[PDB]
RNA sequence: GGAUUUUUGGAGCAGGGAGGCAUCGACCUGGUAUUGCAGUACCUCCAGGAACGGUGC
């Protein structure tokens, strides 16, 4: 799994509303660089989890060894490189 | 047009300009009036003599108009009866 | 780089990801906070992150603004009358900036609606009691370092400092 | 109806020019000046945008006609 | 037939007219034009639950008229000739 | 020209959408009218058009036939741009057909071979033989079978071709002369030679 | 430009000669404002008389030629025939206008300039 | 039925009692004598039924299009 | 074609206010204005009549079922009428 | 006949009304056949129109500045104050 | 692309049950079979009934044309 | 004229519609008068399936996607 | 020069009552499940709390 724009989380408290997740989530990955957007759910399949989309991929990268293991919620969340690459970034680099 | 004036549903209105009899209108405002048609059109405006009209506020109210114009989206019902007679 | 009405005027401008209308005033190098006139009172969010600003002070009357990012600048000293220029401030980040005092967090209570609150990577931090000062001089905070403000704290800051 | 059409230009007469001369009717965003490259000259007309309508129509009204480098030009709105 | 044309005549009469929004108006008639829109002078003017307040000048769009209430001396037999 | 692709990635073909009224449009208009004005020269060709046929579903595109050996595709709604020009025949090109579905195009002319048409690209897909000039063709209208062209040819016969195969499937012989016209009658069912 | 936008937003007196100070065509309707200010009498029209020095122009001079009619008559028509446009006949209806209250051997005049060469 | 539509309906509905709704719940039943391309409706021996119950007997009506909820035969 | 009408297809490409029947105050960028007002705007923030706020990136309104549209002052400089 | 009825009031300073019971007040500059309106320098009223009221004229004035409002929910005009000469 | 009466010539066709949002008015919707309908979206409804939502009530009618007017939205029913 | 609505063929929406009424689908299709088909529609929440929202009662639409 | 982009218009009419009832939604304590790579009505479950919030009569 190559280093990417985005960041896949799981492991994170899923009590929290989604709306709440997603501005906390927000609010602590902007001391990186900034946030394109965040995708996350609370279907059985999608709850705990999260993609967050940075405009820099040097963002990306730094968060990932930052916060890996950062207690958020209660928990210690488990970062990652996306598989894939997010919409949103494929439609703004082509 | 005159046709549909005469026998169509406006043709209420029609035959009470004519015979100069009297007909109710029930109104938008809640209110009815109480008159003779001395004129009517399309939208069913009309220019009314010796209006009653009346209404309710429970108390009930009336007041004499002798003349009068209305314009006609305010209309709900307009009868015809043996009224005038 | 001071910060002026024609900087605003040029930075970008968005609805960012938790849909509110933000600008960008991401590394500029400001050193002072100014000008705001400028922004016409029309944004959600204002990004400062990355500056080199010392005091959060200098705000003119700005009722929109419900959440500041003030990420990896200088922030030292908290100015006394927020609540009078920012009515609805909602979330406050101040992760890795200067706070060093307990007591320099003080006028943070004055903020009503604040409920998001984030003073991570400051000196401060470290200082015995830290937490519990945050939640009985601030009660208005629900998350504070996104952490969930409970109610065994806030008893267990109600007897320290009763 | 910010965008003028000025035709009737003098070769010597380039963007410097017509900024100079329509400046004084208002704030000006655009100059745009059709080049034959084969000749490097303008093709006798250009294109000026004000940043008000208001201003590009008292501009219209004092300019049309007037003179520019010696000969009379055409002012109107473009479209 | 079109009655607007009937009221279009009534330049220069004092009328009440009661509005759709139940306000009352007491002026004298400027200018009545197809649309019904009406405009007076010398006008009081009672909106619901007010006491009078008068103007020099008021223009109504036709549409929020409920009625006009006319001068018992008017002629009408003759205003209904074209 | 520079044509390439327009808008977004529309193609010329997919969408009528501006036009006032609707190509989705039930078929009966109104009560009909009949035209007193010319609008569209359209040109290009220096010879006389050969054939004009609209487009599968709804009149959104037209195309002509030029005996100069060229094939235009045009608004249809009075508007200048011509799409994308074809060419690939030898001889006049005397026929055309369209594809039910609108992507495959159809051509037959006087050079004995009957091209199959990418209508998005202009792309010439396939080509098929034999000795005989080929006239009118057509495609099968039946959505089960959109494969099949039936050709009617000088040489009296009648030819359906598999377009998979490219292969003859089905040889009709018992037509004399030449063979002018052919429609279906009831799609699929039948067909009037 | 933008000191000029942000005395505006200080905009009267006072205004007007911090206009005066700051003074294209942007000082000549300063001028016409510092007119239309001033007459709100004869200074205004010196006023007027500075915006000429300013200098479009004569359109406003005309205009200050409307507010006052009968104020300079024989002279106001020199300052129309000194202006110098090559058609321009507009000032003719000027004239035109001049003379239906105004008629004298200046009329007359007026009339001769009329024979000049335009439609 | 093969196409029903509105227009024919109420013709074939003119000479029958109807009952006829309007938008601000009045209910009127009578002998629909007519109706006219604005659809516009004249009831004869009209009865009135407020809250489904008989309110008043009223005779000869116009009923204005623009109140029209619906029209039910009866 | 109304003369505010022609002033409103001027403010395209402007951030405008507009007020709905409903009372519901949306900001944001004009981006198409049709003949009988209907609205596309982008980049919207909404106010209810409650007070609160939210964010939308895109929304279209109905002409009839706007009560009215604050355009800018740059508009402002149709003075022939 | 002369259709100056508007044209006469346009330039002037203008207190509209409208069907909710607002009142908005700018300079009309211009209308149409539907009676949408164009207000300049416009505000908008709700609690009075001041007749000199002792107490105070205004409350709840909001500043709206350049206004097109739809005829639909117009009611009423009156004039309200001369053109501003700018 | 579909167009919203033929969805409705659809309706006709299939005899699908259908449920009519009024206009303002929530408590009643309006239930029947689509026979036919006009160019004012005047419908010719079937073996009709009033559906009371907040008395789970339902009123029987037969015979109904229903104006326009009231037409909020069209929707199909299983019943 | 017709409604400039092709932007938002075949995306999901947000309908306001009068009586503070809510529903989310896929828009298929539009006339003149704005009459909207709306597919796969979910009342705010219950599916109500392809359904047919007449124009006069439109107040506002948003796109939940990105045209 | 009244038949869908101006000017012969598809507009219109309808809201107070009282000083508890019904529905919708976050929501707050405990405890408990879930660790999955996303573009969203809403989102674990269990028990307790609502001197909460909005809409209608």
């Amino acid at each position: 799994i190559r280093p990417n724009h985005t960041i896949y989380i799981n492991n994170m408290n899923d009590k929290i509303k989604k709306e709440e997740l997603k501005r906390s989530l927000y609010a602590l990955f902007s001391q990186f660089g900034h946030v394109v957007d965040i995708v996350a759910l609370k279907t059985m399949k999608m709850r705990g989890q999260a993609f967050v989309i940075f405009k820099e991929l040097g963002s990306s990268t730094n968060a990932l060894r930052q916060l890996q293991g950062f207690p958020f919620y209660g928990k210690p969340m488990r970062i990652q490189y996306a598989k894939t690459d997010s919409d949103i970034i494929s439609k703004m680099r082509g | 047009e005159e046709e549909e004036f005469n026998t169509g549903p406006l043709s209420v209105l029609t035959q009470s300009v004519k015979n100069n009899t009297q007909v109710l209108i029930n109104c938008r405002n809640n209110k009815k009036l109480l008159g003779r048609v001395k004129a009517f059109d399309r939208h069913c405006n009309m220019v009314l003599e010796n209006v009653k009209e009346m209404w309710t506020e429970p108390v009930n109210k009336d007041r004499y108009i002798s003349k009068m114009f209305l314009r006609g989206d305010s209309v709900i019902v307009v009868l015809r009866n043996p009224l005038i007679a | 780089v001071k910060l002026t009405a024609e900087l605003i005027e040029q930075a970008a401008q968005y609805t960012n990801a938790v849909r509110d209308r933000e600008l960008d005033l991401r590394g500029y190098k400001i050193p002072v906070i100014e000008n705001l006139g400028a922004t016409l009172d029309q944004f959600d969010a204002i990004d400062f992150s990355d500056n080199e600003i010392r005091k959060l002070d200098g705000f003119p009357l700005l009722r929109r603004l419900k959440t500041l990012l003030v990420n990896n600048n200088r922030i030292c000293r908290i100015g006394e009358g927020l609540d009078q220029a920012l009515p609805c401030l909602t979330e406050l980040i101040l992760t890795n900036n200067s706070l060093v005092e307990l007591g320099d967090l003080d006028p943070l209570a004055s903020l009503k609606s604040l409920t998001y609150l984030s003073i991570l990577r400051n000196p401060v931090t470290n200082k015995k009691h830290y937490r519990l000062y945050v939640i009985y001089k601030v009660p208005q905070v629900r998350v504070l370092d996104f952490q969930k403000v409970k109610l065994k704290e806030r008893q267990e800051a109600e007897k320290m400092f009763k | 109806k910010r965008v003028l059409y000025v035709g009737g230009l003098a070769e010597e007469v380039d963007d410097k020019v017509l900024h100079a001369a329509f400046i004084p009717f208002g704030d000006i965003t655009d100059i745009q000046i059709p080049l034959d490259y084969e000749t490097e000259k303008h093709r006798g007309f250009a294109f000026v945008e004000f940043e008000l309508a208001e201003d590009a129509a008292a501009a219209i009204d004092n300019m049309n006609e007037s003179e520019l480098f010696g000969r009379t030009i055409r002012v109107n709105l473009a479209k | 037939m079109k009655l607007v044309r009937f009221l279009m005549k009534l330049s220069h009469e004092t009328v009440t007219i009661e509005l759709k929004n139940g306000t009352q108006v007491h002026g004298t008639i400027t200018g009545v034009d197809v649309s019904m829109n009406t405009h007076l002078k010398a006008v009081k003017m009672t909106l619901k639950n007010r006491e009078p307040v008068q103007l020099e000048t008021l223009s109504i769009r036709g549409n929020n008229i409920r009625y006009f209430i006319l001068p018992d001396s008017l002629p009408l037999d003759t205003l209904l000739v074209d | 020209v520079k044509e390439m692709y327009d808008y977004q990635g529309r193609s010329y073909l997919h969408i009528p959408q501006d036009v006032g009224v609707n190509l989705r449009s039930t078929m009966p208009p109104e009560k009909c009218y009949l035209p007193k004005k010319q609008i569209h020269v359209w040109s290009g060709h220096t010879k006389g058009v050969s054939a004009v046929r609209l487009f599968p579903l709804s009149g959104h595109l037209l195309l002509s036939c030029s005996m100069d050996c060229k094939i235009k595709l045009w608004e249809v709604y009075g508007e200048r741009r011509c799409l994308r020009t074809f060419i690939g025949h030898s001889k006049a090109v005397r026929d055309i057909c369209f594809n039910t579905a609108g992507t495959q195009f159809l051509s037959a002319a006087y050079d004995r071979y009957l091209k199959l048409w990418d209508t998005e690209t202009g792309q010439c897909i396939s080509r098929f033989t034999n000795r005989k000039v080929p006239y009118c063709v057509k495609f099968n209208p039946d959505e089960d079978k959109q494969n099949l062209f039936v050709a009617g040819m000088s040489d009296k016969k009648i030819v359906q071709w598999d377009i998979r195969s490219g292969e003859i499937v089905q040889e009709y012989d018992r037509h004399l002369g030449a063979v002018n016209t052919i429609v279906f009658v009831d799609e699929n069912r039948r067909f009037v030679s | 430009l933008r000191s000029h936008p942000l005395p505006e937003t200080a905009v009267f007196l006072k205004l007007s000669p911090e206009s005066a100070e700051e003074y294209y065509l942007k000082s000549s309707d300063r001028l016409d404002e510092a007119a239309q200010r001033l007459a709100t009498v004869n200074d205004e029209r010196f006023v007027s008389k500075a915006g000429k020095s300013n200098y479009h122009e004569l359109c406003d001079l005309i205009s200050q030629n409307p507010d006052k009619v009968q104020s300079l008559n024989v002279d106001a028509i020199i300052r129309g025939g000194l202006t110098r446009f090559t058609d321009q006949l507009g000032k003719l209806w000027c004239s035109l206008a001049d003379y239906y209250i105004r008629s004298g051997h200046f009329e007359k005049a007026r009339d001769v300039y009329e024979e000049a060469i335009r439609t | 039925s093969l196409p029903l539509n509105p227009k024919p309906f109420l013709n074939g509905l003119t000479g029958k009692p109807v009952m006829v709704k309007l938008k601000w719940g009045m209910e009127y039943k009578g002998y629909l004598v007519s109706v006219d391309g604005y659809m516009n409706m004249q009831l004869a021996n009209t009865e009135e039924y407020i809250d489904g119950a008989l309110s008043g007997h009223l005779g000869e009506v116009l009923i204005r299009c623009n109140n029209v909820l619906y029209i039910r035969g009866v | 074609i109304g003369v505010p009408i022609k002033v409103l297809h001027e403010a395209e490409g402007h951030i405008v206010t507009c007020e709905t029947n409903t009372g519901e105050v949306y900001r944001g960028k004009l981006i198409e204005a049709e003949d009988n007002m209907n609205c596309q705007m982008s980049n919207i923030t909404v106010t209810y009549r409650d007070g609160r706020v939210a964010q939308l990136e895109q929304v279209y309104i109905r002409g009839s079922k706007i009560r009215f549209l604050i355009l800018p002052d740059m508009l402002k400089n149709m003075l022939k009428s | 006949g002369k259709s100056s009825k508007m044209l006469q009031h346009i330039d002037y300073r203008m207190r509209c009304i409208l069907q909710d019971g607002r009142i908005f007040i700018g300079t009309f500059k211009a209308f149409d056949k539907h009676m949408n309106l164009i207000l300049c320098d416009c505000d908008e009223f709700r609690k009075i129109k001041p007749k000199n009221s002792k107490q105070a004229e205004r409350e709840e004035k909001r500043v709206l500045g350049l206004v097109l409002l739809r005829g639909e929910n117009l009611v009423s005009m009156t004039v309200e104050g001369p053109p501003p000469k700018d | 692309m579909v167009q919203p009466i033929n969805l409705i010539f659809r309706y006709l066709q299939n005899r699908s049950r259908i449920q009519v949002w009024l206009y303002e008015q929530v408590n009643m919707r309006i239930e029947g079979c689509i026979i036919g309908f006009d160019e004012y979206m005047n419908l010719v409804l079937d073996d009709a009934e009033e559906i009371h939502s907040k008395t789970k009530s339902r009123k029987q009618l037969g015979r109904i044309m229903l104006k326009g007017d009231n037409i909020t939205l069209l929707q199909s029913v299983s019943n | 004229h017709p409604p400039e609505l092709k932007k938002f063929m075949d995306k999901k929406l947000s309908l306001k519609l009068n009586g503070g009424r809510h529903v989310q689908g896929i828009l298929r299709g539009f006339d003149p008068f704005m009459n909207l088909v709306i597919d796969e529609c979910v009342e705010m929440q219950n599916n109500i399936g392809m359904v047919v929202i007449r124009g006069n009662s439109i107040i506002m639409l948003e796109a939940l996607e990105r045209v």
